[PDB]
């Protein structure tokens, strides 16, 4: 048997595997072990050989796809596509948190940009979840000393101390009082969804030109964005527009639905982008069409 | 007594409809409230120097009244070769 | 008549002499004017909804009163281990 | 024989070459041809077999180098090193007016952030240049027409047509009257030598953590820049801080010169770009520590 470690953003699971386990083997005894049902939405990541994050297939076998030999085999359990709405598509609690806590980490690390009133806020009700109604006698003073609850962007435009910032977020946990855990979850995901960079995978292109930009592929379209502005997308195809995708090395190709609209092509710096970008569209459309027309 | 009821299909979903989608900011008037508190109760606590440059680029969005759902409906406009023309010029 | 002269090399250029070197608009008094004339012939022609990021971030730094050299000065204060900390934290 | 063509900003040169011809001879055909004596700042750039960007190895021989075979061979004579002041460095007619192109041409096509009025400005010394005085009896509404006189950030923010631009640009044209057109090239660059992205090689590159950031490599050292902004660098270090540079695959690694600062150590994407930072590091220190003692 072979060695296998799959951590979630709040678990650690153990599991030995005989050499003959596939991706799809594997994915169904973490989800089977966490409770999980809304499993579109997750994947497992893995380092590989070279040292790239990769999704691992389903349809092939763990040992055949180029993971990081050792032992035990590490893969991260992460969700790969978002819903368009929390409100109606995460509805057991074990999704919520597991959306939550990978979407909070994001905010904090600053990979999705986030302002920081709403920043605030968000921690507000990342610490009501965390800790539930307000309590004068169990949380004193410094009970959120060991939390990130900011992006170190907003703590370094602010003249303010770590102990300034803990009452300025205690007030507002206070605020809260009464809102269940599970709710203030729901309502951080709310808030959190409507942020330009949520939920879109961010790839460097190329035009035809050799303009360097940026293509964002989400569940809701493919979007075209300047070099430096990752927050507003200039141009957007919606799922409808595009018939067919595909790529040759470093030429991706976006075929319209109609015949008179030239091919929509650009270029990525690696042919395993491409791959990238094949799989998120493909999965993104899929997901996008199956909540219209089921 | 008496009643009656109709008996049909809603279909309530849409293609393309998240072009029509508001945040929750501006359906939930309480998280409104809560961001325009948190906006005065920081407003002396900024060092107003320190700037990144997504930070000027949100502050621009708001002040022109954007909101991603706004944009994503205006950057669809125009026909797909339009647009191809549009990223090839960029 | 009388005439007397020291003979001695004067050494002029330097390490790191661009740190305090200025720019040209702040040496030459008809590129200023110039370019204080432009402003003003510009203002009304410009559609201040129309700003990219390096548009912002360029008159941030002129609001600040920032200059290449200037910067360049700034950003290599501290010792080569600060520096390579603030690097890593990035 | 081997059929070459080489493209300066202004010229073209048609070259046959025996097999046996390194890149320094070819080098100096050019130079000796268009009677340039400021050599150091140039170089020669092919497309090689991939479809990169590449500066021909002087010391190697043309064929022995991955140029993309076809006939004639094309080459762009451009400079790789720029000069701490144009004043001061560039002596010759043609080396002023080769900088003036290809750095006026980085500035028309946004390669150099320019604000609007300094663009306007550097329009009006380039019409200098290329028309000499103003003359109402030559220069008739329409003359400036085929000019590209500004780049299309600067078109798209104002509220002005084509002959309004005109318009607007002939008034300032009219303003240098009487100055030579060398003087307008030189003013030109006078100006242009002072914007922030001015003369910076820029390169993708990542620190430990993984953060994208920039860096970027000109004639008075290594810079470091936030991955939006490379207007503002945020790091820098001059060359006399550096003992040695190197680098092992993706990794790169600077020396400091003591003993008890540690490396700076970053990752950059592909090991070409890390081969075209020692090419440049090396380069731009050589000339830097040359001016300052000969």
């Amino acid at each position: 048997t072979i060695s296998v470690r799959v951590t979630t953003m709040d678990a650690e699971l153990e599991f030995a595997i005989q050499p003959n386990t596939t991706g799809k083997q594997l994915f169904d005894q973490v989800v089977k072990t966490i409770g999980l049902r809304e499993v579109w939405f997750f994947g497992l990541q893995y380092q590989d050989t070279k040292g790239f994050s990769t999704w691992l297939k389903l349809n092939k076998k763990v040992t055949a796809q180029d993971v990081r030999k050792e032992s035990p085999l590490l893969f991260k359990f992460r969700a790969k596509f978002y819903p368009e709405d929390v409100s109606e598509e995460l509805i057991q609690d074990i999704t919520q948190r597991l959306f939550f806590l990978q979407v909070k980490e994001g905010i904090l690390n600053d990979d999705i940009y986030c302002p920081p009133e709403t920043a605030v806020l968000l921690a507000s009700y990342a610490v009501q979840s965390k800790y539930g109604d307000f309590n004068k006698e169990v949380h004193k003073s410094g009970y959120l000393a060991g939390d990130k609850l900011l992006p170190q962007r907003v703590l370094e435009q602010h003249k303010l101390n770590k102990d300034q910032w803990e009452e300025r977020i205690q007030v507002w946990h206070e605020e809260h009082r009464g809102m269940l855990r599970e709710d203030a979850v729901l309502e951080y995901l709310k808030i959190a969804q409507d942020l330009e960079m949520y939920g879109v995978n961010y790839f460097s292109i190329k035009n035809k030109k050799g303009s360097e930009l940026w293509l964002g592929v989400d569940a809701l379209g493919l979007n075209i964005y300047e070099q430096n502005d990752r927050l507003t997308p200039k141009i957007g195809f919606p799922w409808s527009e595009i018939r067919n995708i595909s790529f040759n090395d470093k030429k991706f190709v976006i075929k319209p639905i109609d015949k008179k609209a030239p091919d929509f092509v650009f270029y990525a710096p690696r042919l395993r982008i491409n791959k990238r970008i094949l799989a998120l569209c493909m999965g993104n459309h899929e997901l996008y069409m199956r909540r219209r027309k089921p | 007594a008496e009643a009656s009821a109709d008996l049909r299909a809603d279909a309530m979903a849409k293609d393309r409809s998240e072009e029509e989608r508001t945040t929750e900011a501006e359906k939930n008037e309480r998280v409104q409230k809560h961001l325009k508190a948190l906006t005065s109760e920081l407003a002396n606590a900024r060092d107003e120097s320190k700037k990144t440059a997504n930070d000027m680029i949100h502050a621009e969005n708001m002040r022109l009244g954007r909101d991603k759902y706004k944009t994503l409906r205006q950057i669809r406009q125009g026909n797909t070769k339009q647009r191809i023309d549009e990223f090839e010029s960029m």
